[PDB]
């Protein structure tokens, strides 16, 4: 048991540093700014 | 304790490589991205003056074009009664 | 960044620290095998009673 | 029209230059923040280490 | 193109203030009748101006 509590608190140590990495990998831009994007429909509607 | 330390080893790598994920349609007219310089530079070949306002880049060259219907029309009253 | 890296240096060796500390109180608990008075004799279940 | 474009060689660049200096910053002031938060980890394991 | 545009600045304008408020705690409320008459001033100055960048 007192190795188990140890081994929940480095769970947790675990899941809280596993927890900031994809904040920080979040494609949301997803050359795209050379071409013209779809989603930017203003853009479009210039063109056309 | 190895899987800390590598949840440590990979939080250092990743500093390096911000981006939020907001609404990007206004976010390219901004000059800082090489999209606002695109933008900038469609206003340079519209007439627009510089830093002027982005969105009325569509009014306007389309008033370009009811100018240039506004145009050609004219050279047919120069041209046929020539 | 540099203290950053300095510091995870410095908890890095806290962990193999804990992991030194582990690997010491193993060989009491991996000692099933007390076949004899020459191993330290640690658990009585490691023996054999017969 | 020659020192105008002189300018806005600088102009065109200063919102460039504030961009990077804001992003920068940010992203130096999380590795002071990522150093407290997991100093908070760290102390958070040690006194049951 | 100008119905698609207004909600982009609304969407915009939320989440500047969502940022202002998380970043520095700040409101147009906050500020006095001087500093909202300033703020006011460049408002329609830039209406005015028809711009997008508030830099000197």
């Amino acid at each position: 048991r007192q190795l188990e509590n140890l081994v929940q608190e480095l769970s947790q140590s675990n899941m809280m540093l596993y927890k900031q990495l994809e904040m920080l990998t979040d494609p949301s831009v997803s050359n795209p700014r050379n071409t013209i994007d779809t989603k930017d429909y203003s853009t479009h509607r210039l063109y056309q | 304790s190895r899987e800390l330390l590598r949840c440590l080893e990979e939080e250092v790598r990743h500093l390096p490589h911000p981006l939020p994920t907001v609404l990007p349609s206004i976010h390219q007219l901004h000059p800082a991205s090489p999209r606002g310089s695109s933008f900038i530079a469609l206003s340079h070949k519209l007439g627009l003056p510089p830093g002027k306002a982005s969105e009325l880049l569509l009014p306007a060259a389309a008033s370009l074009r009811q100018d240039l219907l506004l145009l050609q029309d004219q050279r047919s009253l120069w041209c046929w009664d020539l | 960044q540099g203290i950053l890296n300095a510091m995870i240096t410095k908890i890095s060796n806290e962990l193999q620290a804990l992991t030194d500390e582990v690997t010491q109180l193993m060989m009491f608990f991996r000692h099933s095998n007390l076949g004899q008075g020459t191993n330290p004799l640690v658990f009585l279940s490691q023996f054999s009673l017969e | 029209e020659l020192m105008e474009r002189d300018t806005e060689a600088q102009d065109t660049a200063m919102e460039q230059a504030r961009q990077h200096t804001q992003d920068t910053q940010r992203r130096a002031l999380l590795l002071r923040a990522q150093a407290g938060a997991m100093r908070r980890q760290q102390h958070t394991l040690r006194d049951p280490m | 193109d100008l119905k698609q545009k207004a909600s982009e600045y609304e969407s915009e304008a939320k989440y500047l203030q969502d940022l202002l408020m998380e970043s520095v705690n700040f409101s147009p409320a906050n500020l006095s009748s001087t500093g909202s008459r300033y703020l006011n001033a460049l408002v329609d100055s830039a209406v005015a101006l028809e711009t997008k960048d508030t830099s000197l």
